[PDB]
């Protein structure tokens, strides 16, 4: 490694503890009701991944880089990498034991709870992706470094992408160090396996837009705010 | 087991490379053939293609039917692609017949077009992709230990990891001067992933002659 990559990814873990969970005030102002037991799982889950976006965005805000492109390139990859950055969030609180993920509550939620709460069309798809990172025993500069490259991906309806993809190197390469120096049993194809997470990320990411547009069938309405920063009505 | 060679060698026995030919948009009953053969020949090359890759015959007949429906699109935009890099502004197929953004509806395609070029093309053009790097990327793509209903999980996913160790020595040897080659290879498989999940059905299967379902053209092929 290097004394400067280091220094990176000491930072990046920093922003990634530092924005992991919600307020404790933002939370709790969340369970206030009126509708059956269904609309409730359905409101705690769309309203608490409101403030999950919101964290991201504060994480990225905060990648060094970040600050170096155009605002309308930093809107366009917020916009984009919201559903994807969002699944390694979900897998960092996924429990083994349970098969399910532990919200922000500590209440655990299963294929059931998503089930109930009119989701349980992709629940599958996302615990076999918590699944398969907990088989690979990510930790948390893997994580945070991922999360980065991700935020720094060629999308579309960019302007300077290759100052985006310039940003996205100097991460890549603090990955590849970073995963030489601790991994050693084939570095390079776990390195190669991590990047693998990224094309995946682009399927469970359509899969979150095909749902969020099946919702419409039936009669839930997405929060205007993840309908908005998702484009879920094009 | 996992030997360079072989890799190279399956891309090869199907390095398409003959004329230049410009697609006619008429129905002249003749194009209608020049579409049919580009079809027949590059579903062919798809399977012929990975039968020659290492170890993907030793797979239970079920298996290497849904690898192949699976990567089937990835797979073919990957090849396409690559050999679209003469092209100026366009797109090359097997027969050898091309395509443009006019003469882009027949032939399936379309609306991944201006992508195709603009996220694959392109780059693979300044980053002199070749073909060795090229074939394992393909072969990472057909072994994707995820496809589901697959059996061989574990075993396919072995195959996966020794083709990334194969392409992370090529690139290491071949290119000691650019220590990104290995990411910025792997970085084009997830343009390549969003491309195919804007198709919707199997590419050029409707060229096909005759009438015959997806998992029987591919179960027949692999026996031919
Ligand atoms: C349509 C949309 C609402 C669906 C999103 C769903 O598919 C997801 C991806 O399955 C959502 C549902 C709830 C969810 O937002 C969360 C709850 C938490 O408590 C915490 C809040 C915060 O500490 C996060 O760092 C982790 C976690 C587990 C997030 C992650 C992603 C989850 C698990």
């Amino acid at each position: 490694i290097s004394p400067e990559q280091e220094e990176l990814i000491h930072r990046l873990v920093y922003f990634q503890n530092e924005y992991e969970h919600p307020s404790e005030e933002d939370v709790k102002r969340i369970i206030n009701d009126g509708e059956d037991q269904c609309d409730v799982r359905f409101r705690h889950i769309t309203e608490i991944t409101i403030l999950t976006v919101q964290l991201i965005v504060e994480f990225a805000k905060r990648l060094p880089g970040f600050d170096k492109l155009l605002r309308e390139d930093q809107i366009a990859l917020l916009k984009a990498c919201s559903s994807e950055v969002m699944m390694f969030r979900m897998a960092r609180r996924y429990d083994v034991q349970t098969d399910s993920i532990l919200f922000v509550n500590n209440q655990p939620y299963s294929r059931d709870s998503y089930n109930l709460a009119g989701m349980g069309e992709t629940i599958e798809d996302l615990l076999h992706f918590c699944r398969t990172m907990y088989s690979m025993r990510v930790d948390n500069a893997e994580y945070a470094l991922l999360t980065a490259i991700v935020i720094f991906s060629e999308r579309p309806a960019l302007i300077e992408g290759w100052k985006v993809e310039k940003i996205q190197e100097i991460y890549l390469e603090a990955l590849r160090a970073y995963v030489d120096n601790r991994r050693k049993p084939k570095p390079g194809t776990i390195f190669a396996k991590l990047l693998s997470v990224l094309t995946e990320l682009r399927t469970l990411g359509n899969q979150n837009s095909e749902m969020c547009f099946s919702l419409k069938l039936k009669n839930k309405k997405l929060p205007p705010f993840l309908a908005e920063i998702w484009d879920v009505d094009l | 087991d996992m030997p360079l060679e072989r890799i190279i060698e399956a891309e090869k026995r199907v390095e398409c490379n003959d004329p230049l030919v410009a697609l006619v948009v008429n129905e002249n009953n003749t194009t209608v053939n020049n579409i049919c053969q580009a079809t027949h020949k590059q579903l062919f090359q798809l399977v012929q293609w990975a039968k020659l890759v290492p170890h993907f015959t030793s797979l239970p007949l079920t298996d290497q039917v849904q690898l192949l429906r699976a990567g089937w699109n990835e797979l073919l935009i990957a090849a396409f692609s690559h050999r679209s890099m003469q092209a100026q502004d366009a797109i090359v197929l097997a027969t050898g017949l091309t395509v443009n953004k006019s003469t882009a509806h027949a032939v399936g395609v379309g609306n991944i077009y201006d992508r195709v070029l603009s996220e694959l093309v392109n780059k693979m053009k300044e980053m002199k992709m070749d073909k060795t790097e090229l074939g394992c990327l393909r072969a990472i793509i057909l072994y994707n230990p995820d496809v589901r209903g697959i059996k061989s999980v574990q075993e396919v996913e072995m195959l996966r990891e020794k083709i990334y160790g194969v392409l992370e020595e090529y690139t290491r040897t071949t290119h000691p001067n650019e220590p990104g080659r290995f990411a910025k290879l792997l970085l084009r498989l997830p343009a390549l992933r969003s491309i195919g999940l804007k198709c919707l059905e199997h590419l050029f299967f409707f060229k096909l002659i005759g009438d015959v379902p997806i998992d029987t053209f591919l179960m027949e092929m692999l026996e031919g």
